[PDB]
RNA sequence: AUUAAAAAGGUAUUGUUGCCCACCAAUUUUUAUAAUAAAAAUAACGUGCAGUAAUUAAUAUAUUUAUAAAAAUAUAUUUUUUUUUUUU
């Protein structure tokens, strides 16, 4: 695709399922 | 002591790692807000 | 000099520390008076008097 | 139906827009081309002439019949108006693709020069001297960020 | 872009260093922000709440001659009725805070009396000593109320406890008298209050007010005690606390105690609080 | 570690708060660690402690 | 570690090359200027390859062959090889 | 004497005068060369205004359509904003 971020977007939220996918 | 355990001197007391990185959340929500 | 009068005779108190108790401090939309005492105006008039 | 467009315009635009407008004439629609944004009256009819001389070239091949109607050369707008042939009895009785030619052009030109010289305003906008950052890619010499040579 | 160039000012006989950095800023995107607040000796000693340390002779002398602080606060509030002073909401606040210094301790005890079905016989020296110790640990901050409560219910009572409870209780709710006489007894024998009655009165009162509430003796587990999110001070459970068009521009215009009174630069038409513009006639 | 987080108190108001991470220890068998987000550097230090 | 930028080293740490061209190229914003690029040639198994590399070196009296060295990244996208000395 | 307080989204990050989308020129580089090869870097010019519940909500498949984003219809769907009859 365009290979680079056009938008600089940093969401700060860290939902537990996104991180430990072994347990949820 | 004189007030709540989950609120310190500067605002809500930041337990998870989300609050150390994003500490707006400590003191802000909505228009209605007081200390 | 003529300005020799206007030196500080004593050492001024430093500002060492935090806002005083119940100071105005301002969140999202907050109408703030530095002037009005926070605690003593909020006190009901029937008690303190006009 | 009206297509208004600017004065500074590419060959590309002229091409596909030309074909658009002709295809609209084909459908019996009212058509008018207009420039309401221009640096000079001169360049303005430069574009009007361009688009029309593309429309001729295209529409005489697909053989759709229309006559040129009105040239309004004005201070705030420079515009030309076309109308289609009503029926195939109107295409067979009068068969023509009819456009302006140098007389009407240069005359409404002079009329726009004077109409604009009277009100004292020779365009709605003019090009700006600003030079935006530009890369040329590969070059044989040193070049500053705006694309100009190093003396 | 014609960026404003501010020349830095160096300390002066009348313009000391800290004054400069506090009252003057060379970055003019920071002009016109707002007012900042600071504290010196007494307001700082209040705010910062640094508990003193015991020390050599002067501190112990000052512990000795200390006397009753609860009465002192009250005197100082009352004294605002003297002709030469006003009646202060701050003096009242200090009064309040000394009356309620223990407060939540009482609150805890309420829960041990009313929030527990069948807490054994509360007269027996055993369960009594459990209660005593936990109370003294809620006071003096050694434990959280939650931890002390969960301790109290999980404290060791007697073998086959439920099956002995089937020999007294139907649905397992004991009678609450032993509990209250116990919980008043502890606060009396512990030195918790300066004046003896206060223990018993507060503990009793706080129960009687809650008696009228819908589902009075149950509590949500999260709001019952200290936790990250809490209830607003009016709704806390056994707590002690249970023109108009022109007004935003008026503000100052009532009878207003001030902090810093306004000045002529910062307020255009205001005349001072005392002023009476539409005076009535009085003998 | 010391660090800087922006703290937005309103759509205009922006404060600079800093962030401290430290650990207290005594080789005698007792340690502990803390972190805090405060207004000043000294503040986050004392806080985290 | 990015192993595909080394394609023309063919498993070797340094390379020899003959000079051909030098043109100039403008790096990825927000870094502006003119980065000097040298267009080089070398041969392997009687195939003649044109290698395109960053010119960081020092050029003295006119000379032909350089020594190409490996990586790191640079402002200029697609530049992968660098210059060591000139012979 | 007629009304008003309490439920809400942001691809931006002092934040809508915010950002982005495709075509439309040059060039740079690899190759599996389909109107006019494909893909990747890219900072002109010109058209718009596709997207951020965003001026007929969006997303996916399907078929069609075409200056350019895309648009029409057929299905599923919320990474779209909610409005609520336990026999009347
Ligand atoms: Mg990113
Ligand atoms: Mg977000
Ligand atoms: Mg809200
Ligand atoms: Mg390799
Ligand atoms: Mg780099
Ligand atoms: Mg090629
Ligand atoms: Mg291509
Ligand atoms: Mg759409
Ligand atoms: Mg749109
Ligand atoms: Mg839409
Ligand atoms: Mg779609
Ligand atoms: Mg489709
Ligand atoms: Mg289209
Ligand atoms: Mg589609």
């Amino acid at each position: 695709l365009k290979t680079l971020d056009v938008r600089e977007y940093r969401p700060l939220a860290m939902p537990i399922e996104f991180r430990f996918y072994q347990r949820y | 002591r004189q007030h709540d355990s989950g609120v310190n001197q500067y605002g809500l007391k930041p337990t998870n790692a989300y609050d150390y990185i994003n500490p707006t959340n400590l003191i802000n929500f909505g228009r209605g807000t007081t200390f | 000099y003529y300005w020799s009068r206007y030196r500080m005779p004593t050492q001024m108190p430093k500002f060492d520390g935090p806002a005083p108790v119940a100071a105005p401090q301002s969140m999202n939309s907050t109408k703030t008076n530095e002037f009005i005492d926070p605690i003593d105006d909020k006190f009901p008039m029937s008690i303190r008097g006009p | 139906i009206d297509h208004t467009f600017r004065d500074a315009v590419d060959a590309h635009f002229v091409g596909w827009r030309s074909k658009k407008i002709v295809e609209d004439i084909r459908r019996r629609h009212p058509v008018k081309l207009t420039i309401k944004e221009f640096q000079s009256p001169e360049c303005a009819i430069g574009k009007l002439r361009e688009m029309c001389q593309a429309m001729q070239h295209y529409a005489q091949e697909k053989v759709i019949y229309h006559h040129f109607t009105s040239i309004v050369a004005n201070d705030r707008e420079a515009s030309i108006t076309f109308a289609p042939a009503l029926p195939m009895a109107k295409s067979d009785s009068w068969k023509h693709i009819k456009y302006p030619g140098e007389k009407e052009w240069t005359n409404a030109l002079r009329r726009m020069e004077d109409a604009c010289r009277k009100s004292g305003r020779y365009g709605t906008y003019a090009k700006s001297n600003k030079l935006k950052l530009r890369s040329l890619g590969q070059t044989s010499y040193r070049v500053d960020k705006y694309g100009r040579k190093m003396d | 872009a014609k960026r404003r160039v501010i020349v830095p000012i160096h300390p002066t006989p009348n313009f000391p260093a800290h004054f400069i950095k506090s009252a003057f800023t060379t970055d003019p995107l920071k002009e016109k922000q707002k007012a900042r607040f600071s504290s010196g000796g007494e307001a700082m000693r209040e705010v910062q709440d640094i508990p003193k340390n015991l020390e050599g002779e002067r501190s112990r002398r000052d512990l000795a001659s200390r006397g009753d602080t609860e009465f002192q606060a009250l005197v100082e509030f009352i004294e605002g009725a003297s002709y030469d002073q006003l009646i202060s909401g701050r003096r009242f606040k200090k009064v309040y805070d000394v009356l309620s210094e223990n407060d939540d301790m009482f609150i805890w005890l309420c829960h041990t009396a009313m929030s527990v079905l069948n807490p054994g016989d509360m007269r027996s020296r055993l369960i009594y000593n459990h209660l005593r110790i936990l109370a003294e640990s809620v006071a003096s901050g050694e434990m959280t109320q939650r931890t002390a409560f969960r301790f109290f219910e999980s404290a060791v009572r007697s073998p086959a406890y439920r099956e002995i409870a089937k020999r007294q209780l139907e649905g397992g709710a004991a009678t609450r008298l032993a509990g209250i006489s116990a919980a008043a007894d502890v606060m009396r024998r512990m030195g918790l209050t300066r004046r003896p009655m206060s223990s018993y009165f507060e503990l009793y009162q706080r129960i009687v007010e809650r008696s009228e509430a819908m589902t009075p003796w149950g509590f949500p587990p999260l709001f019952q005690f200290e936790e990250r999110l809490s209830l607003e001070p009016r709704l806390k459970f056994f707590s002690r606390a249970s023109g108009h068009v022109m007004t935003p521009h008026t503000t100052l215009h009532g009878r207003r105690i001030f902090w810093i009174p306004p000045t002529w630069n910062r307020a255009g038409r205001f005349l001072g609080p005392h002023v009476t513009l539409y005076p009535g006639m009085t003998p | 570690a010391y660090d800087m987080r922006v703290v937005k108190f309103s759509p205009k108001d922006h404060r600079q708060w800093i962030y401290c991470v430290l650990y207290v220890g005594s080789g005698k068998g007792i340690a502990g660690w803390g972190r805090a987000v405060a207004p000043s550097t000294q503040e986050a230090k004392k806080e985290a402690i | 570690l990015f192993f595909l930028r080394m394609w023309f080293l063919y498993g070797c740490c340094l390379r020899f090359v003959l000079f051909v061209l030098c043109y100039y190229m403008s790096p990825r914003l927000p870094s502006s200027g003119n980065r000097r690029v040298l267009y080089a040639v070398f041969y392997l198994y009687n195939f003649v390859w044109m290698l395109r590399c960053f010119f960081c070196c020092f050029i003295g009296l006119v000379m032909s062959l350089f020594i190409i060295e490996g990586g790191g990244f640079v402002d200029l996208p697609g530049v992968k090889y660098y210059t060591r000395i000139v012979s």
